[PDB]
């Protein structure tokens, strides 16, 4: 029922190899729908989802200029950040940015986001009130002071509470056949002996959307969290996702183990056993 | 400067069936910085014209990429993924297992 | 659509 829109900015400096590269990707939930790359032959916002292609040329032209302007701003930020941390001009650095809004089933704003990271570490983030900032270090305190003086947060809030939610609701409507459809996981359990006294039970979950899912193994009704090998949820390449959990069991005790699957597409949690 | 080594998974889009067309995937994630090189291997040799997703990242700011190509799995043909990163002194090779 | 006029850090 809940939905989200996210934009992910990535700027990477490359001393001796040109000016910093700027790339942006836009997501509705777990579905990417737009992209932009400053290293492309002709930098422009490009559609990555069928339901966004219906937007006119004025849509793509306007956003392209926004990305180009943001790219230039990021380069200014990167230069400032080096000075904040007393870094030389020889090292490469990364500025990441992610912002967006979360809405409920009625389309009302639940939560807004606007945060930054420098070289993989959190730098500054707009608080949940969308009025104040949280700085990670004394360098980010400089940014905080500058943005507090310019009342930067007010502009962020106006977008997150207005433009962000309104366009998200529009996107959800235009692609409701996909964005508002939850695909349940296709599940099965495999069995492979590693010896004559032990065997591996692997519980599979395939072809599900969205990516959010819970896979657990239980022995005699007790969670086997520590003894469960759980791989990261992975994309299949067809919008859907994959995941599995495995447990090493003594030979002959396979029926004492049960796999539990929870997903939005499932009305009730599933319980699986081997064969 | 703190760096994060990439997590590597090699797998197929659909359950592997010998003789049937499929997609070979190599999903790299949890790495930082974003500079990374990924090869898809068929019997030790690199597969040409492999496509990849647009660079994005998770909530923990760690990047992730999906490399993919069309392939028809057989009994003898071996497939693998070769990944190089600044955190890796040597290229890491992960072999494709049908049940992983 | 993305937000514009975002200030530099």
């Amino acid at each position: 029922g809940s939905h989200s829109m996210r934009y992910f900015y990535t700027s990477v400096s490359r001393p001796g190899r040109g000016e910093p590269r700027f790339i942006s990707v836009g997501y509705v939930d777990d579905t990417q729908f737009v992209r932009f790359d400053s290293d492309a032959a002709s930098p422009r916002e490009e559609p990555r989802a069928p339901w966004i292609e219906q937007e006119g040329p004025e849509y793509w032209d306007r956003n392209t200029q926004i990305y180009k302007a943001q790219a230039q701003t990021d380069r200014e930020s990167l230069r400032n950040l080096r000075g904040y941390y007393n870094q030389s001009e020889a090292g490469s650095h990364t500025l990441q940015s992610m912002y967006g809004c979360d809405v409920g089933p009625d389309g009302r704003l639940l939560r807004g986001h606007d945060q930054y990271a420098y070289d993989g570490k959190d730098y500054i983030a707009l608080n949940e009130d969308l009025r104040s900032w949280t700085a990670a270090d004394t360098a980010a305190q400089i940014t905080q002071r500058k943005w507090e003086a310019a009342r930067e947060a007010e502009q962020r809030r106006a977008y997150l509470e207005g433009e962000c939610v309104e366009w998200l609701r529009r996107y959800l409507e235009n692609g409701k056949d996909k964005l508002e459809r939850a695909d349940p996981p296709k599940t099965h359990v495999t069995h492979h002996p590693i010896s004559d006294h032990e065997a591996t039970l692997r519980c599979w979950a395939l072809g599900f959307y969205p990516a959010e899912i819970t896979l657990t193994w239980q022995r005699d009704g007790e969670d086997q969290t520590q003894d469960t090998e759980l791989v990261e949820t992975r994309p299949a390449g067809d919008r859907t996702f994959q995941k599995w959990a495995a447990v090493v069991v003594p030979s002959g005790e396979e029926q004492r183990y049960t796999c539990h699957v929870q997903h939005e597409g499932l009305p009730k949690p599933l319980t699986l056993r081997w064969e | 400067m703190i760096q994060r080594t990439p997590k590597i998974q090699v797998y197929s889009r659909h359950p592997a069936e010998n003789g049937k067309s499929n997609f070979l995937n190599c999903y790299v994630s949890g790495f930082h910085p974003s500079d990374i090189e990924v090869d898809l291997l068929k019997n030790g040799e690199r597969i040409e014209k492999v496509e990849h997703s647009d660079l994005s990242f998770s909530k923990d700011w760690s990047f992730y990429l999906l490399y993919y190509t069309e392939f028809t799995p057989t009994e003898k043909d071996e497939y693998a993924c070769r990944v190089n990163h600044v955190t890796l002194s040597q290229p890491k090779i992960v072999k494709w297992d049908r049940d992983m | 659509r993305p937000m514009t006029y975002k200030g530099a850090l």
